């Protein structure tokens, strides 16, 4: 970008949950699809920190909704190794992606059961 | 430079034979067409000249003929002494016959300097010679033009027409000099860079297989190969996984020359080599007291695990020919396991080719769990082992395994010399045109004057213009410079060009407006001096040839073909007649030299391209070595053998990550990115070595996803300025900080936190090279294997140590929580403790 730092401190806030610095930098205009060195998103940072309310934020800045990290797995293959439904729904409602995979060969349902996250894998058992 | 700048005119040579063959053949026009002259328009009243003249030719074509022959290509300096003074004596004798009034003195001119030319350019003769010659000849023929203002201007066209002579000269020599250094170095370049690319291909198969070296030397995708200055992995099945250790190391190896074991452990591995490029077998690596190479890795072999097997046995009637050729009788243990395994490239400073999986461990283990002397081979093996051999259950005597025992001169410095040239001359020109003046005091005809001035001036701008582009005193300013040169490129310097050196043909052409025909001297004159400037019209050669040429023949020629129409009257045919073969010189004359140029400036682009291309390949092979080798003990088989060392005290600790063992798990296909993501890591340290401050520190190498570091080795010089001991602190700082890097690390990698688990030691070891036709290096001694086991059996994100190592860094003031006093094979207990204090809650 041009100065990819109010990104980057968008990528800080979008982890750790700065819930009035989210606003803040989104009234900076802050890249919201900056990515950090491991292509990671916002939702890759949000959904590991589960701030749901900052996803929403987030999606008021407007990142992408399939979107993968450098290894390839979206937030959907990460909210499925994490156990977070309510932070799952807002993705299928914007539209996530339901027969891909990442780039390890299984569709990000499987990842659900990779934890046995059964409430998310069965979110993914409706759409298709 | 006497014995190179012979061979220089040795290779300059048919160039040098075909200027004078040219240069015979235009003698030999011109005297004939003086001859059918003199005997059919006029001269028909006497033979005095034109016997001489077909004389002349003929001797000229026998010269001609003759430059075939052997007994002259060592003394084309001596004939063409000879052929020189011959054709002085021809001309100034066809001269003396005159000055009764039918012979002008313009014509003799014209063989002045015409004969004045081929003496200076294609004679080849030496510059102090060439010129002492053209000025005695000078000088004896405007005497015999004897028999208080004429005369001397007579003698000015001479100079000046020397003065051309001469920087024609120095420049044709100096530039069919450098263009034959420049073709030196051109093939000096051809030869190392093929060296060089040897040198780099034998360093990079010391680090690769075959096919994955073969296959990255032809980039086809040319973004890979970035890091030589980026590569793929690739997991095969159905491998032969064999291992080696040396039994009982440590005692065959008590006491060694830090020299004998090194060279008979060399002996050995070449000896593995040897064999494994008969079985067709990838070598792989050297654990110090060990060894192994793989199978079926690259090339998946139907019978893999025979090769493998057979290989090994072959090995053990090696080691036995061995310890009873040098005596000493260690044979060493053999473990072999098939499965699958995920080989590639990890790291990028000191990286190898290796090679990941369970089976990897499990072959180590099988190895620990061999007999010395046998194979503890698995079922995984003995599932086509087609029993062939000698099978036995071997089980630990304590899963599916069996006991087998077998059976100058820039470009742009011509610029300034050469409108040096065009100046000073022009300048002693006009100093000619205007000393006519002793009828009419002050100088009356205006255009002289104009075009004088004109003349000056643009010549003294242009002047200065090249004298800053060269020097660069910068009187008034700057950017400006950068921005009106930019405009002096290749067309811009054509008119230019084309202008200044056609201002001394007007300088000429100012004094003759007048009606001056009414005397002949005038005319003569005139006549001279117009041949004199056109001839000028040779020296800028940096420019076109065909357009100055052709400016040439216009403006200096076609206003005589104007002033013939002042009708002084067959001098006009004279006249034509010697510009016609004037300008035939002057053409092909200069078309020669921009020949010249242009192979010059072509012979320097060639070599500056050599140049960067050697260059290109010097940082690549030094920097793989420096890649495979540090550079302190890179000298001693650059410049003998090999190399050894013993060092007394050096920190090594390994690190692994044992959690990704777990996050091993290959619900992805092959697992790889989950290496891709070490690799990540690893490059991460790699990072840490090229910091100075961590100077010291040298990665050994990369095992599965381990890492081995030593330090206390590079720095011999034992300055002043320093404590010994300081390399194992920053050694553990550097530790502790890559501690830190793995967890910042971790905060990026989702939702996994790869921990590591470090042992330590220091002390006594010995340093080593390997490979020849090859390369490889390495350490031993006590503390490898001592810190090996350590990390072996140590515990994540607490930093084992060696009691010792704890006391001196105790010493240093480092805090330590104790572990426990566990076993050492062959050691017992030693005192272990951890340097994180209070790290975890307990």
């Amino acid at each position: 970008h041009h100065g990819s730092d109010l990104g980057k401190k968008l990528l800080e806030a979008a982890r750790a949950g700065q819930d009035d610095e989210v606003r803040i930098l989104m009234a900076n205009g802050a890249d919201v699809n900056a990515t950090d060195d491991y292509g990671h998103t916002p939702l890759h940072l949000a959904a590991w920190f589960g701030h749901l309310e900052i996803v929403e934020v987030l999606l008021k800045a407007g990142a992408d909704v399939n979107a993968a990290d450098w290894l390839g797995d979206t937030p959907l293959h990460l909210a499925a190794r994490i156990g977070h439904l309510e932070i799952v729904e807002v993705l299928l409602k914007h539209g996530a992606d339901v027969n891909a995979q990442d780039k390890f060969g299984k569709t990000p349902f499987d990842l659900a059961i990779d934890n046995g996250n059964e409430d998310i894998a069965e979110v993914l058992q409706k759409a298709a | 430079s006497v014995n190179l700048e012979e061979a220089c005119m040795e290779r300059c040579f048919p160039q040098t034979q075909r200027r004078f063959r040219y240069a015979l053949f235009y003698i030999g026009f011109a005297c004939l067409l003086w001859s059918i002259y003199f005997g059919v328009h006029m001269k028909s009243k006497l033979i005095v000249m034109v016997a001489p003249a077909l004389c002349f030719l003929v001797v000229c074509v026998g010269f001609f003929l003759f430059t075939f022959t052997k007994l002259y290509a060592r003394h084309y300096v001596w004939t063409s002494l000879v052929l020189t003074l011959l054709v002085f004596a021809l001309t100034l004798a066809a001269q003396f016959q005159v000055l009764t009034p039918c012979l002008s003195q313009v014509g003799s001119f014209s063989m002045c300097i015409e004969v004045l030319f081929l003496l200076y350019t294609v004679m080849h003769l030496p510059l102090y010679l060439s010129l002492i010659l053209g000025v005695a000849y000078s000088v004896l023929f405007e005497t015999f033009g004897y028999h208080h203002w004429e005369l001397l201007s007579r003698a000015l066209l001479h100079l000046c027409i020397h003065a051309i002579g001469i920087h024609l000269f120095i420049m044709s020599q100096v530039r069919s000099r450098s263009t034959f250094l420049k073709v030196g170095q051109s093939i000096m370049h051809g030869k190392d860079l093929e060296v060089e690319k040897a040198l780099k291909e034998r360093m990079i198969h010391s680090v690769m297989p075959r096919i994955i070296a073969d296959d990255l030397m032809k980039q086809g995708d040319e973004e890979s190969e970035n890091s030589v200055k980026p590569f793929k992995m690739q997991q095969i099945e159905e491998v032969s996984i064999l291992f080696a250790d040396i039994v009982g190391f440590t005692k065959m190896s008590a006491n060694k020359s830090a020299h004998a074991l090194v060279g008979l452990l060399n002996d050995l591995f070449g000896r593995f080599d040897r064999l494994c490029e008969e079985t067709k077998c990838e070598k792989i690596s050297t654990l110090g007291d060990c060894y192994y190479c793989v199978a079926g890795c690259p090339e998946p072999r139907a019978d893999h695990a025979y090769c493998c097997i057979e290989m090994g046995l072959g090995m053990i009637r090696a080691i036995e020919q061995f310890c009873q050729e040098k005596k000493e009788m260690v044979n060493m243990r053999v473990g072999v396991h098939t499965g699958t395994v995920l080989c590639g490239i990890l790291g990028m400073r000191r990286f190898k080719f290796d090679v990941w999986s369970n089976d990897v461990n499990l072959a180590n283990l099988m190895e620990q769990l061999g007999v010395a002397g046998k194979v503890h081979i698995s079922e995984a093996t003995a599932k086509y082992l087609d029993d062939r051999y000698e099978m036995e259950d071997g089980k630990v005597t304590e899963l599916k395994t069996y006991l087998i025992a077998g059976q100058f001169a820039s470009a742009t410095f011509s610029s300034l010399l050469d409108v040096l040239l065009s100046t000073t001359v022009f300048l002693i020109l006009s100093i000619t045109c205007f000393l006519r003046y002793g009828a009419a005091s002050t100088p009356p005809p205006p255009a002289a004057l104009a075009v004088f001035g004109a003349a000056l001036l643009l010549e003294i701008l242009s002047l200065v213009v090249s004298v800053r582009m060269v020097f660069f005193l910068e009187d008034v300013m700057t950017c400006t410079k950068r921005l009106l040169e930019w405009i002096a490129g290749w067309l811009p310097r054509h008119f230019i060009g084309a202008i200044l050196v056609s201002l001394p043909a007007l300088a000429v052409y100012s004094h003759v407006t007048s009606e001056f025909e009414t005397n002949i001297h005038s005319t003569m004159f005139t006549g001279s001096a117009v041949l004199t400037a056109v001839v000028q019209y040779c020296n800028f050669c940096q420019l076109s040839s065909w357009m100055r040429s052709s400016l040439a023949t216009v403006v200096g020629a076609g206003p005589l073909l104007l002033l013939l129409y002042v009708s002084a009257s067959l001098i006009g045919q004279e006249v034509i007649l010697v510009f016609f073969l004037l300008l035939l010189l002057v053409w092909f004359l200069n078309r020669e030299f921009e020949v010249s140029y242009r192979l010059h400036y072509h012979g320097d682009v060639e070599a500056d391209l050599h140049r960067t291309k050697i260059q290109s390949m010097r940082d690549q092979a030094d920097w793989l070595l420096r890649n495979i080798i540090p550079y302190h003990v890179a000298e001693q088989l650059k410049v003998s053998q090999t190399y050894s060392k013993n060092h007394d005290s050096g920190g090594v600790i390994f690190a692994s990550i044992v959690n990704f063992s777990e996050f091993y798990e290959e619900n992805y296909e092959g697992g790889k990115e989950c290496y891709r993501v070490l690799n990540e890591l690893i490059g991460d340290f790699d990072e840490l070595l090229s910091k100075p401050d961590y100077s010291s520190i040298e990665k050994i190498k990369t095992i599965g996803a381990t890492y081995m570091a030593a330090s206390g080795l590079n720095a011999t010089q034992c300055r002043d300025g320093s404590h010994p001991q300081e390399h194992l602190q920053i050694l553990f700082e550097f530790a502790k900080e890559m501690m830190r890097v793995v967890d910042d690390f971790n905060n990026n990698m989702l939702w996994f936190n790869f921990k590591l688990r470090v042992g330590f030691n220091h002390g006594p070891l010995t340093a080593g090279v390997i490979g020849t036709t090859k390369l490889l290096y390495d350490i031993w001694g006590d503390t490898v294997n001592i810190a090996s086991r350590m990390d072996t059996t140590g515990v994540e994100c607490r930093i084992q140590v060696s009691e010792e190592s704890y006391r001196v860094l105790s010493k240093m003031g480092y805090e330590f929580d104790y572990r426990g006093t566990v076993n050492v094979k062959g050691k017992g207990q030693m005192k272990t403790y951890l340097y994180p204090k209070c790290t975890d809650s307990g």
